C-alpha cells in the first residue's frame, strides 16, 4: 500500500552552531535510503526512501516534492507532506522557506498555477491545543467539525478563498503565516478540474495534544503497517488524524520529510525525530 | 482532594438525594445540623463534599441541573432536600420533554449558562480541585442530554480534573422509556469522549440484588438508589479518609483506564446479605472476594463471565490485615485465568481503607473494568440501529433541532466502542 | 559519621513511621524528646498527616515534613515531572539544610516503594539531585521491591522500570525488601494471618535498626556507611543486596529464644527467611555482611562462618575468595513492647548481594514487556510530560542489568 515516503534532510550547521562544535556529520551516510547514527556511543540505522545532505539547501530539496506536488491534481486525490524534526532543524526553511530561498510551498502554488477548467480553493489553519484557528482572515475560539452522513469528517467554518494569481495564493498563505509567524500548521488546497479533485496539503509539525497526537501517529503507522504487510486503526482516538483519514485510510501519496541537525549534541532529539518517520 | 456532584435530569436528582442521604450519616451530618459524627474521623476531610460558609451548615457541593420543576420541587421539599442551597438549583421551567435534542440543542442549550456559572463558583472555593462526578440516566432528556452537555463543557473548561459519571443505562429486559435507546446512543458518544471514569448501573441488574442477595419483596427506587448510593461511597468518600493502603480518582483512574477511550466500569457490593436471617457476619475477607467476584451482585446486566478482565479495584474499608486480602485477590486471578486477560500479570489493584461505613465493620467496594459490557452496549446498538432503520421518533429529535448525521455519529462511535472492547477481549 | 534519612511515598512514609518507632524506643526517647534526621515527603495529606495526628506527631519539625496538597498519581510519569518536580526545590532544601546543621555526615537514607507515584517518581529525581550536590558520600536506599505476584498497582512494573533506570547509575548501595516474601515469613516464622503493614514494617524497621542505628553505636567490630558500599558494591552498578534477620520467633508459639550463633547464623541462608522472593536456585554469593547484635562471642562467629564456608551448598561466585564482612555490634536487639517477637540476646542481620537478584528482576522485565507490547496505561505518563523514549530507553537499560548480573556470575 502507500507507504509515507520518508526523506531526510539535514542542514547545515548555525553560524553559532557551528562556532560552537564542529558535531556536523555526526550522523554517517551509506546509500541514498539510509544512514547510520554513530555519535561520539551509541549505534543505530535509519532507513528512509531518500536521503539529502547537511550541504543541500532547500532548493535541492523542494524539486523533488514539486515532482509529486504538480502530479497530485493528475491523481485525483488527496495529497499531503508532513514536515518532522526539531525546532529550527529547517522545517519552515523547508515549508515556507526564506524571501530568498522559497520553500516546497511558494513552489508548489507557483507551479500549480502554472499548468493552470480549473478551480483551486486557499485553506490555512492553525491547531493549537485540539483547537483550530483560520489564519486566512485576520478578525477572530472554538472552529467547528462537520461531518457527512457517512461519517467522514470535514472542516467546517473554514474560510476558503478561491485564487485567481500564481502569487496571490502564496500571498494569501503568508498572511496566516505571517500571524503564527509550537503548533501544527497545515495548508489545504483543493484543486478542481473540469469532477477530478485533488487536495495538497502543506503541514507542520511541532501540551496533551503535541504527546497524544505524536503517539497516536506512531500507533496508527505501526498498526497500519503490520495490516499492510501481513494477514485496530487508532485514527479515532486522536482528532487530527481523524480529519485526515480520507488522505491516510484512502488511496493517496503521503510524503514526509524529516529534516534534523547533524550536531551531535542533537543526536538524542535527531533518533527521535527519525524514530516517529521509520526505523529500520 | 475536592469534588462537584452534579445531579441532572429526574433520575439524577432522584439517585442524588438518596446518595446525600447515605452520605452525610457517613459523616455525621444532619440537614440544618454540623458535624454529628460519631467519631473525629470523618471530620479530616469533610471539605471534598462540603463547603465552610456559616458554621454549622456544611452545605454539600451539588448541583441539581432540571428542566421540570415537580422533579426538582419534590427533592427540595422532602427529608435531607433543605440542605442544598438556592443557589446550586438550577432549574428551567422550560419543555422538560423526554427528548435528546430538546434538552441538547434548545432548552437544555438555554440552561447550560447558567450551569457554567455555578460550576466554576464551585470549582473555585477552596484547596485543589479533583475533578466533577455526575449522576445521570441514558433515557431522558435532562439526564441523556442536558447531563451529557453540562460534561462536555467542563471538559473544555478543566482538561486537568477527572470525570467520574454514573449513569443508569436503559436496562435491557425492559425499557422505562420508548426513545430511551435513541437518547442514550446520542448521550453514550459525547460520553465516551469526556468522561474519564464511568459507572454503569442496571436498572434490571438492580432489581435482581435486591430480589435474590436481598430478601426485600418491594424493592421501590428509593431502595435502588440506597444500593447504588452505597457503592459511590466506597468509591468517592471512602478515599477520603485514612487508611493503610488508601487511594483516590487518580490512583484509580490511572490504574482503571488502559485505553483513552475512557472504559467502563461496574460497581459491585460486597456485604450484601439480608438484615435479619442472613445476618451471619461471615465477612472475614474471602467471603467479600465469593460476593464481589460473583456473576450475580454486578450492578450491571452484564455478566462477568461473558467477558474477560482488563482492570479490577477491590476498595476496601475495615480493620484488616493486608496478608488476608491481597493472598485471596491473587488466589482468584489463579483460579480464573480464563477470564482476567492474558498482557497483564495482576488487574487487580488493592486498597485497603481504615474506617468503614458508620454501622458496619467490614466491607469492600468493588469496580470491575471487564470486556463483557459489551453484551450492554450491543443490545444499545441493536435496539437503536432497528427503530432506527424506520426513523421512528426522529421528528421528536429533527423538530428540535438536529441532524440526520447526528445518529451516524453516535451509532458508529458506540458501535466502534464495542469493537474496541472486543479487539482485547480476545 | 551521621546520617539523614528520606522518607519519600504512601509506604516509604508508613515504613518510616514504624522504623523511627523503634528507633526511639531502644534509645530511651520517648515521643517528647529530642530532634530525629530524617524528612517525609508525599503528594497526599492524609498519608503524612497520620503522623502528624497519631503517636509521636510531636517528635517531629513541621519542617521536615514536607507535602503537596495537589494530587498524589499513582503514575511514575506524574509523580517526576508534572508535579515532582514542583516539589524537589522545598524538599531539596530541607535535605541541605539538615545535612549542614549536623556534624559530618556520611549519606542519607532513601525510603521509597518502587511501584508507587511519589516512590518511584519523587525519589528519582530527588535522588538524581543529590548524586550531584552530595557525589562525594553514600548513597544508600531501601527499596520495597513488588512483590512477584502479590502485586499492588496495576501499573506497579512500569512505576519500578523507570525509577530503576535512573537510580541503577545514581545509587551505590540499594537495599530491597520483598513484601511477598515478608507475608510469608509472618506465616510460617510467626504463624498470624493477621499481619497488616505496620506489622510488616516492624520488621523491617527491625532489620534498618540494625542498619543504621546499631552501626552508629560502638561495639566490637563497628562498621560505617563507607564500609557497605565498598565491601556490598563490586562494580559501580547500584547493585540490589538483600535483608536478613534471623531471630523471627514468635513471643507466643514457638520458644526457642537461646539460639546459639551457629543456628541463628545459618537460619539465614534459608530462602524461607530472607525477606525476599529472589530464592538462591542458582544465585551465586559475592559478598556477604554478617551483622551481629547483642551478645556474640567472635570465636563462635569464626567458626560459623567458617562451617558455612566449607559447606558448598551456600556456592559462592568464582572471582570470591572471601566474602564475609563481620559486624560485631554490643546493642542487643530490640522487641517492640506488645509485638509479636521473642526477644533474643542476639541477632544475626544478614545482608548480601547474590546473583539471585536476576531472577526476580526477570519476572519483572517480562512484566513490563509484556504490557508495554499493547502500550496498555502508557497514555498516563505520556500525557505528563513523557513518551515513548525514556520508557525504551529503561527497557534498554533494565536489560544490561540482567546481563551484568549474569556476567558478574554464572561463570568463572
Ligand atoms: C443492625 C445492623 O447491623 O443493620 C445493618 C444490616 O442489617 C445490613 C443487612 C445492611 C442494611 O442495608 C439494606 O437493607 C439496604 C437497603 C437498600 C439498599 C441497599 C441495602 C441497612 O439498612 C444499612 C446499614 O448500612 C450502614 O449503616 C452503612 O454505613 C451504609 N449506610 C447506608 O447505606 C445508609 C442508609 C440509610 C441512611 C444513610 C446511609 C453505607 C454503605 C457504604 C457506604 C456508605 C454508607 C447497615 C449496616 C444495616 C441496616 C441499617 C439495616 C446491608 O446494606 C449495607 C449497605 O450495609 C444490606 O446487606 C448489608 C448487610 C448489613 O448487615
Ligand atoms: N512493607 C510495606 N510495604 C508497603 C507499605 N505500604 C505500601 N507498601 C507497598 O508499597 C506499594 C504501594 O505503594 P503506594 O502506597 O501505592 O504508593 P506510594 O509509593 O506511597 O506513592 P503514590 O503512588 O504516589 O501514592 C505496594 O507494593 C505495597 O504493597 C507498608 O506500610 N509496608
Ligand atoms: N435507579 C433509578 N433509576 C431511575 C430513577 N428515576 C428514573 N430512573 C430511570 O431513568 C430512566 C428514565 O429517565 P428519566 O430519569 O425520567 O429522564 P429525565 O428525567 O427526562 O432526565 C428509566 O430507565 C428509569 O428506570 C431512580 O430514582 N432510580
Ligand atoms: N538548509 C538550509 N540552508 C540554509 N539555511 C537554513 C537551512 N535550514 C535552516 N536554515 C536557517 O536556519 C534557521 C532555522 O531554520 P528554521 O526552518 O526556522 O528552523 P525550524 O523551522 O526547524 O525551527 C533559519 O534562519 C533558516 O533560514
Ligand atoms: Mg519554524
Ligand atoms: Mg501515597
Amino acid at each position: 500500500s502507500e507507504k509515507v515516503k520518508v526523506y531526510l534532510r539535514i542542514r547545515p550547521f548555525l553560524t553559532s552552531e557551528l562556532d560552537r562544535q564542529e558535531d556536523q556529520g555526526c550522523v554517517c551516510i551509506e546509500n541514498t535510503e539510509t544512514l547510520v547514527l554513530q555519535a561520539p556511543q551509541a549505534t543505530h540505522k535509519f532507513t528512509f526512501s531518500q536521503i539529502f545532505g547537511p550541504e543541500v539547501g532547500q532548493v535541492a530539496f523542494f524539486n523533488l516534492t514539486m515532482k509529486e506536488m504538480v502530479k497530485d491534481v493528475l491523481k485525483g486525490q488527496n495529497w499531503l507532506i508532513y514536515t518532522y524534526g526539531v525546532t529550527n532543524s529547517g522545517k519552515t526553511y523547508t515549508i515556507q522557506g526564506t524571501s530568498k530561498d522559497a520553500g516546497i510551498l511558494p513552489q508548489s502554488l507557483a507551479l500549480i498555477f502554472n499548468s493552470l477548467r480549473f478551480s483551486v480553493w486557499i485553506s490555512f489553519f492553525e491547531i493549537y491545543n485540539e483547537l483550530l484557528y483560520d489564519l486566512l482572515e485576520p478578525p477572530s475560539q472554538t472552529l467547528r467539525l462537520c461531518e457527512d452522513q457517512n461519517g467522514n469528517p470535514y472542516v467546517k467554518d473554514l474560510n476558503w478563498i478561491h485564487v485567481r494569481d500564481v502569487e496571490e495564493a502564496w500571498k494569501l498563505l503568508k498572511v496566516g503565516r505571517k500571524n503564527q509567524s509550537r503548533s501544527h500548521s497545515i495548508f489545504s488546497i483543493r484543486i478542481l478540474h473540469l469532477p477530478k479533485i485533488s487536495e495538497l496539503s502543506l503541514c507542520d509539525l511541532a501540551a496533551g495534544n503535541i504527546n497524544t497526537s505524536l503517539h497516536t501517529l506512531g500507533r496508527c503507522i505501526a498498526a497500519l503497517r503490520q495490516n499492510q504487510q501481513n494477514r485496530l486503526i487508532p485514527f479515532r482516538d486522536s482528532k487530527l488524524t481523524r480529519v485526515f483519514q480520507g488522505f491516510f485510510t484512502g488511496r493517496g501519496r503521503s510524503c514526509m520529510i524529516v529534516n534534523v541537525n547533524p550536531c551531535a549534541s542533537t543526536y538524542d532529539e535527531t533518533l527521535h525525530a527519525a524514530k516517529f518517520s521509520a526505523l529500520a | 482532594r475536592e469534588i462537584v456532584h452534579i445531579q441532572a435530569g429526574q433520575c439524577g436528582n432522584q439517585i442524588g438525594a438518596k446518595f446525600w442521604e447515605v452520605i452525610s450519616d457517613e459523616h455525621g451530618i444532619d440537614p440544618t445540623g454540623s458535624y454529628h459524627g460519631d467519631s473525629d474521623l470523618q471530620l479530616e476531610r469533610i471539605n471534598v463534599y462540603y463547603n465552610e460558609a456559616a458554621g454549622n451548615k456544611y452545605v454539600p457541593r451539588a448541583i441539581l441541573v432540571d428542566l421540570e420543576p415537580g422533579t426538582m420541587d419534590s427533592v427540595r421539599s422532602g427529608p435531607f432536600g433543605q440542605i442544598f442551597r438556592p443557589d446550586n438549583f438550577v432549574f428551567g421551567q422550560s419543555g422538560a420533554g423526554n427528548n435528546w435534542a430538546k434538552g441538547h440543542y434548545t432548552e437544555g442549550a438555554e440552561l447550560v449558562d447558567s450551569v457554567l456559572d455555578v460550576v466554576r463558583k464551585e470549582s473555585e472555593s477552596c484547596d485543589c480541585l479533583q475533578g466533577f462526578q455526575l449522576t445521570h440516566s441514558l433515557g431522558g432528556g435532562t439526564g441523556s442530554g442536558m447531563g451529557t452537555l453540562l460534561i462536555s463543557k467542563i471538559r473544555e473548561e478543566y482538561p486537568d480534573r477527572i470525570m467520574n459519571t454514573f449513569s443508569v443505562v436503559p436496562s435491557p429486559k425492559v425499557s422505562d422509556t420508548v426513545v430511551e435507546p435513541y437518547n442514550a446512543t446520542l448521550s453514550v458518544h459525547q460520553l465516551v469522549e469526556n468522561t474519564d471514569e464511568t459507572y454503569c448501573i442496571d436498572n434490571e441488574a438492580l432489581y435482581d440484588i435486591c430480589f435474590r442477595t436481598l430478601k426485600l419483596t418491594t424493592p421501590t427506587y428509593g431502595d435502588l438508589n440506597h444500593l447504588v448510593s452505597a457503592t459511590m461511597s466506597g468509591v468517592t468518600t471512602c478515599l477520603r479518609f485514612p487508611g493503610q493502603l488508601n487511594a483516590d480518582l487518580r490512583k484509580l483512574a490511572v490504574n482503571m483506564v488502559p485505553f483513552p477511550r475512557l472504559h467502563f466500569f461496574m460497581p459491585g457490593f460486597a456485604p450484601l446479605t439480608s438484615r435479619g436471617s442472613q445476618q451471619y457476619r461471615a465477612l472475614t475477607v474471602p467471603e467479600l472476594t465469593q460476593q464481589m467476584f460473583d456473576a450475580k451482585n454486578m450492578m450491571a446486566a452484564c455478566d462477568p463471565r461473558h467477558g474477560r478482565y482488563l482492570t479490577v479495584a477491590a476498595v476496601f474499608r475495615g480493620r484488616m490485615s493486608m496478608k488476608e486480602v491481597d493472598e485471596q485477590m491473587l488466589n482468584v486471578q489463579n483460579k480464573n485465568s480464563s477470564y482476567f486477560v492474558e498482557w497483564i500479570p495482576n488487574n487487580v489493584k488493592t486498597a485497603v481503607c481504615d474506617i468503614p461505613p458508620r454501622g458496619l465493620k467490614m466491607s469492600a467496594t468493588f469496580i470491575g473494568n471487564s470486556t463483557a459490557i459489551q453484551e450492554l452496549f450491543k443490545r444499545i446498538s441493536e435496539q437503536f440501529t432497528a427503530m432506527f432503520r424506520r426513523k421512528a421518533f426522529l421528528h421528536w429529535y429533527t423538530g428540535e433541532g438536529m441532524d440526520e448525521m447526528e445518529f451516524t455519529e453516535a451509532e458508529s462511535n458506540m458501535n466502534d466502542l464495542v469493537s474496541e472492547y472486543q479487539q482485547y477481549q480476545d | 559519621r551521621e546520617c539523614i534519612s528520606i522518607h519519600v511515598g504512601q509506604a516509604g512514609v508508613q515504613i518510616g513511621n514504624a522504623c523511627w518507632e523503634l528507633y526511639c524506643l531502644e534509645h530511651g526517647i520517648q515521643p517528647d524528646g529530642h530532634v530525629p534526621r530524617a524528612v517525609f515527603v508525599d503528594l497526599e495529606p492524609t498519608v503524612i498527616d497520620e503522623v502528624r495526628t497519631g503517636t509521636y506527631r510531636q517528635l517531629f519539625h513541621p519542617e521536615q515534613l514536607i507535602t503537596g496538597k495537589e494530587d498524589a498519581a499513582n503514575n511514575y510519569a506524574r509523580g517526576h515531572y508534572t508535579i515532582g518536580k514542583e516539589i524537589i526545590d522545598l524538599v531539596l532544601d530541607r535535605i541541605r539544610k539538615l545535612a549542614d546543621q549536623c556534624t559530618g555526615l556520611q549519606g542519607f537514607s532513601v525510603f521509597h516503594s518502587f511501584g508507587g507515584g511519589t516512590g518511584s517518581g519523587f525519589t528519582s529525581l530527588l535522588m538524581e539531585r543529590l548524586s550531584v550536590d552530595y557525589g562525594k558520600k553514600s548513597k544508600l536506599e531501601f527499596s520495597i521491591y513488588p512483590a512477584p505476584q502479590v502485586s499492588t498497582a496495576v501499573v506497579e512494573p512500569y512505576n519500578s522500570i523507570l525509577t530503576t533506570h535512573t537510580t541503577l547509575e545514581h545509587s551505590d548501595c540499594a537495599f530491597m525488601v520483598d513484601n511477598e516474601a515478608i507475608y510469608d515469613i509472618c506465616r510460617r516464622n510467626l504463624d498470624i494471618e493477621r499481619p497488616t503493614y505496620t506489622n510488616l514494617n516492624r520488621l523491617i524497621g527491625q532489620i534498618v535498626s540494625s542498619i543504621t542505628a546499631s552501626l552508629r553505636f560502638d561495639g566490637a567490630l563497628n562498621v560505617d556507611l563507607t564500609e557497605f558500599q565498598t565491601n556490598l558494591v563490586p562494580y559501580p552498578r547500584g547493585h540490589f543486596p538483600l535483608a536478613t534477620y534471623a531471630p523471627v520467633i514468635s513471643a507466643e508459639k514457638a520458644y526457642h529464644e537461646q539460639l546459639s550463633v551457629a543456628e541463628i547464623t545459618n537460619a539465614c541462608f534459608e530462602p524461607a527467611n530472607q525477606m525476599v522472593k529472589c530464592d538462591p536456585r542458582h544465585g551465586k554469593y559475592m559478598a556477604c555482611c554478617l551483622l551481629y547484635r547483642g551478645d556474640v562471642v567472635p570465636k563462635d562467629v569464626n567458626a560459623a562462618i567458617a562451617t558455612i564456608k566449607t559447606k558448598r551448598t551456600i556456592q559462592f561466585v568464582d572471582w570470591c575468595p572471601t566474602g564475609f564482612k563481620v559486624g560485631i555490634n554490643y546493642e542487643p536487639p530490640t522487641v517492640v513492647p506488645g509485638g509479636d517477637l521473642a526477644k533474643v540476646q542476639r541477632a544475626v542481620c544478614m545482608l548480601s548481594n547474590t546473583t539471585a537478584i536476576a531472577e526476580a528482576w526477570a519476572r519483572l522485565d517480562h512484566k513490563f514487556d509484556l504490557m508495554y507490547a499493547k502500550r496498555a496505561f502508557v497514555h498516563w505518563y505520556v500525557g505528563e510530560g513523557m513518551e515513548e523514549g525514556e520508557f525504551s530507553e529503561a527497557r534498554e537499560d533494565m536489560a544490561a542489568l540482567e546481563k551484568d548480573y549474569e556476567e558478574v556470575g554464572v561463570d568463572s
